[PDB]
């Protein structure tokens, strides 16, 4: 992350498709450097389809620079997620915040 | 605002301090701006170019 | 006739960081001392990093394993700057194995007899599953310097840069000592970080010896 | 033009800048040396600016 | 095998004058260049036993600042021509010297009162000229045993900044040599000159034993 930056970061980092964004709020059920797991929480849910948010991360496939691109998860087992709170880092991001 | 965070740490308020010569271990004289800097590294490699 | 420096002593101020005094020092030899002992403590001096690692399911150090929170190169980027003390050898094999939930510190390494991890928190990595294990060897060596993997280059053998060098910061200053009901001496204080694996009067001692060795160029005793 | 094109730049000039200066009472002032070896004899030692 | 480092061997001495050198040592570690360099010209300028000749005493003038008749160059000359008098002594600390003389020409060093042990390099080094022949000189120096360079500051009685050190000038550079398959070993080129009481080989010697002998607490 920058020590000196200007609050713009989470932003940039949330409002392009490289990290993994907790649709529904809920309770990470289970995480793994490939997968990640939510349990969702009762007020969010629909009247069927129990259900879980599975969101699988994208390892190191190639970009169209050559770069790699790669998502490492940031958060860990039995954490509460609420929405819009970012569970895997895509490159060039720390924790949510763009890092460049 | 950064000389009053400045000292709340206990470093110069100049920004500046004094430096040693790593290889004569020699004071320079005229305190240096030490401090952190967000450096990037561009995709122009000389591996590329060359 | 100059008097000579010794080493009145050493204060262990913590595991990591020590502070060695050489006391009495005549005009201008403490910067002189102080700078030249910096370098070599700073430049050369034998380490035991880690050089190889061998994951018992892994290909490549680009893969992801199955139930552990890590890459494999994060694994490979945790184990790059893991304490270690060989005692009587120059290379041994470490051994790793562990299986069910929770951090996989440096305590997880099978004892070894003739070696010592130095900081047991040493976090490598997280499983994440009950029914879930991990088992690797990992090679250690005695080196100097640093020796990345390229330099030095089967199909499961990770290479990870060596970084043979036990000390992180060395800092000094010179300042006067009353002693000898004589004014107008110097003694020389050395702080010195460490990641713990190098005791630090043998490492002054091993400096000066350096030192000393290479005086021996253009002088004749 | 005449001019040369081997001047020296600007890290050259700024540091033959510093070094040919004058400070109206700096470390050693006034006292008399035998030629440029003993100016930088006492230089390096550090006993003048 | 990581105690064995690299050790140097003296390539050549690029003899020049007897008073100057240059010493070249190749191939170094990497970064050893600079730390032996830099010890030796600490030592070699700032600690060095040698011989200097700290005092004056001019008969007539008392004050700093006054004019002899009969010599064309007011005191500080005389001064700066005496600190460039190149002196050796045995055992003995401090000795009075003392120069008289009176006639047109130059006085040099070759008419010091040469009795006692000690002795002087260079003759011929002019020290004042007399314009006359009725105008006589009445000098009284007072050579000294030192460890370096002692200004006058630090400090009818003429006081004059004692270079004990025989090296007049040293200086080091190193280059970038390599051996057969390494690409960044070092390359040491010293550089000096003394004033003709012990060439230059003999100073870095010298050097180099004092430094050692200081380091015989820790190997």
């Amino acid at each position: 992350k920058p020590l000196v930056g200007t609050g713009m970061e989470r932003a940039v980092a949330v409002d392009s498709g490289v990290t993994a964004v907790a649709k529904r709020g809920g309770v990470v059920q289970y995480v793994d450097a490939s997968r990640i797991v939510i349990k969702v929480n009762e007020d969010e849910m629909y009247p069927g389809e129990a259900g879980i948010d599975i969101y699988n991360l994208t390892k190191y496939t190639r970009s169209n620079q050559n770069t790699c691109i790669n998502q490492m998860p940031c958060v860990s087992l039995g954490e509460p997620v609420e929405r819009g709170d970012v569970l895997a880092d895509g490159p060039s991001t720390d924790l949510g915040e763009l890092a460049l | 605002e950064i000389k009053e965070l400045l000292k709340l740490g206990d470093l110069p308020t100049s920004g500046q301090i004094r430096l040693y010569d790593g290889r004569t271990g020699e004071q320079f004289e005229r305190p240096v701006t030490v401090g952190y800097m967000y450096m990037l590294k561009l995709n122009h490699l000389v591996d590329d170019k060359m | 006739e100059f008097l000579k420096p010794r080493l009145v002593d050493i204060e262990q101020v913590s595991s990591t960081h020590a502070k060695v005094t050489l006391e009495p020092l005549e005009r201008g030899f403490g910067h002189t001392l102080g700078n030249a002992l910096r370098r070599i403590l700073l430049s050369s001096m034998p380490g035991c990093a880690v050089t190889e690692v061998e994951i018992d399911g892994v290909l490549h150090e680009y893969s992801t394993k199955e139930g552990v929170q890590e890459d494999i190169l994060e694994i490979l980027l945790n184990l790059k700057g893991l304490a270690v003390r060989v005692q009587g050898k120059d290379e041994v094999i470490l051994t790793l194995n562990k299986s069910g939930i929770g951090p996989v510190t440096a305590a997880d390494i099978t004892h070894d007899g003739d070696v010592e991890i130095v900081k047991p928190q040493h976090v490598i990595c997280h499983l994440t599953d009950e029914n879930a294990s991990i088992s690797m060897r990992i090679k250690v060596q005695r080196g100097r310097g640093y020796v990345p993997a390229s330099t030095r280059i089967p199909i499961g053998r990770l290479l990870v840069d060596a970084c043979y060098s036990p000390v992180e910061r060395i800092a000094y200053n010179v300042e006067a000592a009353r002693v000898e009901q004589r004014t107008d001496l110097d003694k020389l204080v050395i702080e010195m970080e460490t990641n713990g694996t190098i005791d630090p009067e043998e490492a002054i001692r091993r400096a000066a010896t350096i030192l000393a060795e290479q005086l021996e160029a253009f002088v004749d005793l | 033009n005449g001019e040369p094109i081997i001047v020296p730049s600007q890290d050259v000039v700024l540091g033959l800048y510093y070094m040919t200066r004058d400070c109206v009472n700096a470390k050693g002032e006034g006292m008399v040396l035998t030629g440029p070896k003993e100016a930088e004899r006492l230089y390096r030692s550090g006993l003048a600016s």
